[PDB]
DNA sequence: CGGCAGTCGCCGTCTACCTCTCCAAGAGCAGC
RNA sequence: CUUCGGCAGGAGAGGUA
DNA sequence: GCTGCTCTTCTTTGCCACGGCGACTGCCG
């Protein structure tokens, strides 16, 4: 398997992060098998399948609301049932208030569970919306779900072979002229960084 | 201190009613440390005569 | 140092040739990279 | 609760194997540590006489252990005579990455 | 007690004001997390340490 | 967004000569 | 004209100008 | 079950100046 020369990665300044515009901490994470990186993306399928994707997501999303209100209602029912048994009057309403609050709390945690679910699904969505080359993903679950459901038409890896693939597509002329333009016009620390 | 680790480890490997004090002690680290100190050290020096 | 390099290269090669899970080959690749780095410049990163 | 990978020494896979057991009895971990199967290959060493067929480790250096969670487990299994550490540092190791939901059977079968 | 005994110099009382720490639990956990970044924050192993 | 200041990591630290000693071990695996 | 056959790395300590 | 040959090195305690220069990186404003 490929490896990396230590002189061009651990030096000061790092001659690999100066070429790929990556922070040396990200290089240390990628090379030593600690974080994934996005090697290449393609916006063709992305733009030509937005509606479709969104709709499919919404379709799965609706199931959550379904289950949510199913348990919600079933709870409410059984709760009011036991309220008719021993909470309509002062039979044992003392701790029966706490009893019905039991299922009210379980309905509050049902809403918290719909939160959790819709939240992580929102994460997945916002992730697949951006997907740009040379972006690090540190959490393994997010990348695993992304590559399971939206694996095709997108590539990622980790290690020195990923650095090799990143260098393969690197266009020298475009970056050189962008740096020269930033040097010519535009002030601040960007001048020093571009130099 | 080095030999104590082996002594402690040997209690989870042998069997009770067969454990004997002459079977838990390894005297090799002690002699190795003594020989390493008395030779090849910065404070035990060749005598001036 | 050359001995360590050759050892972990033949280990990685055999693990790959048999078809081991991804985590084992990733650990082996990490170890091989560290060994090569130690060969070229010992002590730059981590302990010597 | 699932399966986990453990790093040993080159020349101590079956000593670790035996140790984990003896220690599971000499401490009191019969409600935590479970089966410990080191992947083996019974590749018949044909000899027509004195047979030299052996374990011939398929993954020299690794031993598969089915354990529980917590930290006591960890300590007992890691501080065994012949192990080097764990396998799964794909991000801090906070949640030691387990073997993919369906991967155990692909080794246990053979 | 800390403000009764360690309160004869404005150094101590001013460091006490900007402390932001209240509760041996919070404190202990703050230091536990501090010592080793990204680690299991079990209070058992905190009191252990 | 935009400065920004502490902090840490890597570089360097005179020339020539003489005498002596010391340099892994532990555990597993043979072919008889 | 002479056949084979025969060597020299590190570490530490103490001194001289 | 003999002794010579052969192979291999990660939890657990060890760890121990001073000036100059430049990158950098959270961090406050």
């Amino acid at each position: 398997a490929p490896v990396t020369h230590i002189w061009y990665f651990k030096g000061v300044p790092s001659r690999l992060g100066y070429l790929l515009d990556l922070a040396p901490k990200d290089l240390e994470k990628i090379i030593y098998f600690a974080a994934y990186v996005i090697t290449s993306v393609d916006e063709e399928m992305r733009h030509n399948e937005l509606s479709t994707l969104e709709a499919e997501m919404a379709v799965e999303r609706k199931a959550v609301e379904d289950q949510r209100d199913g348990e919600l209602e079933a709870r409410a029912q059984k709760l009011e049932a036991d309220l008719a048994e021993l909470e309509a009057e002062g039979a044992k309403a003392d701790a029966r208030r706490k009893v019905r609050d039991g299922g009210e709390r379980e309905m509050r945690q049902i809403r918290d569970r719909a939160q959790r679910e819709l939240d992580r699904l929102e994460d997945i969505w916002s992730t697949f919306t951006k997907l740009a080359p040379k972006q690090l993903i540190v959490d393994e679950n997010l990348y695993r779900e992304l590559v399971d459901r939206y694996g095709e038409y997108f590539t990622g890896a980790m290690g020195a072979e990923s650095i090799q693939k990143l260098i393969e597509n690197f266009d020298i002329d475009a970056e050189a002229e962008s740096l020269r333009d930033v040097i010519r016009n535009g002030k601040g620390q960007k001048k020093l960084r571009a130099l | 201190s080095r030999m104590e680790r082996v002594v402690r480890e040997r209690m989870t490997t042998q069997d009770v009613e067969a454990i004997t004090p002459q079977t838990l002690i390894n005297i090799r680290p002690v002699v190795a440390a003594i020989k390493e100190f008395f030779g090849t050290s910065q404070l035990s020096q060749f005598m001036d005569q | 140092l050359y001995r360590r390099v050759i050892n972990r290269n033949n280990r990685l090669k055999r693990l790959i040739d048999l078809g081991a899970p991804e985590i084992i080959v990733n650990n082996e690749k990490r170890m091989l990279q560290e060994s090569v780095d130690a060969l070229f410049d010992n002590g730059r990163r981590g302990r010597p | 609760k699932n399966w986990y990978v453990v790093h040993t020494y080159s020349g101590y896979e079956n000593k670790v194997k035996a140790n984990l057991e003896k220690r599971v009895e000499s401490m009191g971990m019969q409600d935590k540590i479970f089966r410990v199967v080191v992947p083996e290959e019974e590749e018949t060493d044909i000899k027509n006489g004195k047979k030299k067929v052996v374990k011939k480790k398929v993954f020299p250096g690794y031993v598969l252990v089915e354990i529980v969670m917590t930290d006591d487990s960890w300590y007992v299994v890691r501080n065994t005579p012949g192990v080097t550490g764990f396998v799964g540092s794909a991000g801090s190791g906070s949640k030691p990455t387990p073997l993919l939901p369906g991967e155990a059977e692909t080794i246990l079968k053979r | 007690q800390i403000v009764e005994r360690f309160g004869f110099s404005e150094i101590m009382r001013s460091t006490l004001e900007k402390d932001n720490t209240v509760g041996t639990d919070e404190a202990l956990l703050d230091i536990y997390r501090k010592l080793r970044p990204g680690e299991p924050p079990t209070k058992e192993s905190a009191q252990t340490l």
